[PDB]
This record gives C-alpha cells, structure tokens and sequence, in this order.
C-alpha cells in the first residue's frame, strides 16, 4: 500500500536547493 | 458535520 | 478534444476485480505533465491524479454531455479570508462524536467554483469541499497566521522530478506539479506510483 | 523536460530561406494549451507564442546551461503602481525626436523579474520592457484611472472562430485574462505567433 | 499578405460566445 | 529613447 516519503530532498538533475527539505504535511514538528 | 466515509473511493 | 472542465465517465479495474464504472469532473491538466489530469469523482472528496489516456486501469473514457454546475459563491470575502489559513475542520464519526481535523485551505478549486482545495496534518493529500457550507454550520475554525519565504528564495521547483529511496533502498520518482499561490512554500507532488496528490512544505534546515 | 524559465536556442526557417539560430528565454507554458510557450527572443521586445515541439519551422531545440539573470526591482511600489494603468511610452525615431505611444501596462512578466507586459492602442500585441528604466529616464508617463470580464462565464480556454473578408474560417484561443484588468484578454491565433490583446465590450 | 488579427471576435467553436458582448482588438476604432 | 527597431524580429 503506497507510502509517501516524509521528506523529499533530491531531484533527478541533482539541483535540490541546499539548506532546505520538502516535508510531507504529516511530518513531525 | 460531514463524515470521512466519502473522503476516498473504497478501492 | 480538451477535457478540462468536462464531466467524464470511464471504467476502472482495481487489481483482478470487475471493471467498475465511474463518473467525475476533470479539474486540471497539469502543465509540467500534460498527460496528467486532476479529477474529482462523484461522491468522493479526494482529488485524483490520473494519466487518463495512458493508465492501463482506465477504459471506455467518454465525455458526458451534462454541464458542470456553477453556483454564485455566497460570501466572496469569506472565501478569500480562508485561503492560505490553517483550519480546524469538524467531521463526525459513526457514534455521532465530533472529530476535528487540523488542516490548511490551499486555494479555490478550478472548474467547481464553490469547492476549496484543503489538506490535513494527519492526511496530507489533496481534498476538496464546499467549505463555506461547513463554515456557516459552525464546523470550520479559521486560525490566524503566527519575501524570505523558502518558496520565494529558491529557483522554481515546479516541473522538477523528485527521487527518494524506499526502506528497501530502491529509487522511486515523482514530480513537483504545483506551487500554492497563497502559500508559496507549499507544493503538490504527484508520485509516479500513486494517484493521490501529496502536499509538502519547503522548510529551511540551515 | 520542463523548459519554462530556461534559456533556449533553436533553428528557425523563414519561408524557403536558410535555417537561422535564435536564442531566447521561455517565460510561460500556457495552462489552457501546454504545447504553447511564450518566449522572449534576445534582442527583441515582442512576446512570441510558439508550439516549440510541434511547429514545423522549429529545429534543433536545446536548453542552454546559462541561468536567466535576476535583479532586485529598484522601486517595488512604482512597479505595483504601473500595473493596469494607461501610459504614454516614449520611443525615439531616426531624427532623434521622441514619439509617444499610448498603451497599457498589463502585468509583471514571469521569469524575467524586472520586465513588464505592455500593449499599445496602435500596436495591440504583447510586448515586454524594463519599464522602471524607461520611467527613471523620463520616457514613461503613467495616466490616472459590473465589469464585462466579471459578468461572463470564463472565456479562458475557449476556441475562437472568425472569418476574414474572403470568407475562410480561422481559429485561435483565449489564453489569458488579465488579473489587474479583468475585461482584458490575450488571444493566440493558430495562424500567427504574436499574442493579441482584446477588450471585452458590452454592446447590449 | 502579412497576418492581420480580426478587429472583433464574437464566436466560439462551441457556440457559447456570451450574448451582449464582443471582443475588440485594443486598436479597434474607439 | 528605446526605438521600435528592437520591437520585433526582422523576418
Ligand atoms: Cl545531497
Ligand atoms: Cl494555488
Ligand atoms: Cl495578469
């Protein structure tokens, strides 16, 4: 059963911005 | 109030 | 034929089950992947992302003649007020108990003018509801807010292909399909392996 | 392959002439027709609408490694003040005298952050210029100021039809409604690469 | 024989152009 | 002080 990642921090072209992370809206705070 | 029963299709 | 803003009917096959018939409304054609459509199915509140002309589970797709309903928004200022805000959205359970879900109102939905895009801290996928009705019934609390925004500083993420590793270590992919106008650090991702639209916050870590 | 916000180079063949290379900046991908891109070509101020992957005149399309320049807006309030206003925009002619063109500033351009979308009463196509520079040089006058575009069901995405004097039917698409001026619309005609600006006018 | 945009647009292919309006090119006589 | 010579590509 698909599970979305809590964090996304990579793009296939290696350009994900330094100093940031994408957090799923359910991520701990 | 609304119910979550209508949130997603069953499958 | 452009199918955005049309009502559609198609067959669906879940696993090795029977072909089932579904009706819905095509909300959007994603610019960064024009094979990908966003659909609201009749009777269900989740937004589905499907490559309607490529997905092997979709058959017998037809455009229905019936027009999408257009009703005047009852309180336009209220609609504008809730966009981008944190909310507490009240639902009820089978024993009649009240079950508050924390979330955020993201935008007016396209095509279906009285509906709003919303997501939830404990269910981080795209939903749509006629929230002015919930609000007038006392079932929606709008919370107050608490240029240097992460989504303003970084180069555009929209149309980037994301990569992530499963627990088993294999690579999976997806696409950043949208940046929220009202909340520029909030993004929608459509993963190649699923038909929900997931909502992410761009957070500064250093 | 998302090319919005990229610099690009491609060949172009005009009529039966040589293939010529052109460089430009991809500003936008039109939501109602994602095959249609809006491009600013280097050196030229007109916005071009091209279906870059479908147009038989386009060859050898490549994304350039160079990043689009960003500068901070010099006067952010002035930028906001100009949007949706009528203007008199001064251009100089070959004898050095200045010719005022009446027009309207429509919006901030996407991608190219100091550029503004503008059109003209006597040349009703989409242009873009760094109008804060014109303003500071003394070459831009900003004029002072139920809407049809609020009354009608959305026109954006509709396919237009018209016939010329010779009676053939031609088509195009309503590609945009101006946020600042909701009775102003952009049309891209299937037979041309400019973006045309139209007023929605009540006639009865 | 250079393309000339129509001064007025008043038809959609689906017949839905709104009654009581016309789209006028920004150069239309005023 | 811009000119119309840069308005449109030559062709
Ligand atoms: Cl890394
Ligand atoms: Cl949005
Ligand atoms: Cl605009």
């Amino acid at each position: 059963t698909f599970a979305a990642p809590a964090e996304v921090r990579h793009f296939t072209d290696g350009s994900f911005p330094a100093g940031f992370v994408l957090q799923l809206f359910s991520h701990t705070q | 109030a609304r119910t979550k029963q209508t949130a997603r299709k069953s499958g | 034929r452009n199918i955005v803003g049309c009502r559609i009917q198609h067959g669906w096959k879940e696993g090795n089950g029977p072909v089932t018939q579904w009706k819905g409304t095509v909300l959007d054609q994603v610019p960064v992947n024009p094979s990908l459509y966003l659909i609201k199915y009749d009777g269900f509140d989740c937004v589905y992302g499907l490559e309607l002309n490529k997905d092997e589970r979709v058959s017998a797709l037809e455009v229905l003649p019936d027009r999408v309903a257009t009703s005047r928004i009852s309180d336009a200022h209220l609609a504008d007020t809730m966009i981008g805000k944190a909310v507490e959205h009240m639902f009820e359970t089978e024993d009649g108990s009240k079950d508050e879900w924390r979330g955020m109102v993201l935008a007016r939905a396209p095509v279906m003018n009285t509906w709003f895009y919303i997501t939830y801290e404990k269910d981080p996928v795209l939903y749509m509801y006629q929230l002015l009705d919930d609000y007038k019934e006392g079932d929606l609390r709008i919370m107050p807010d608490s240029e240097r925004e992460p989504g303003e500083v970084v180069d555009s993420l929209v149309g980037k292909q994301v990569e992530y590793a499963k627990e088993d270590g294999s690579k999976r992919t997806g696409m950043v399909i949208h940046q929220v106008e009202a909340k520029p650090s909030v993004y929608f991702i459509k993963f190649d392996d699923d038909f929900h639209i997931y909502v992410y916050d761009l957070v500064k870590t250093s």
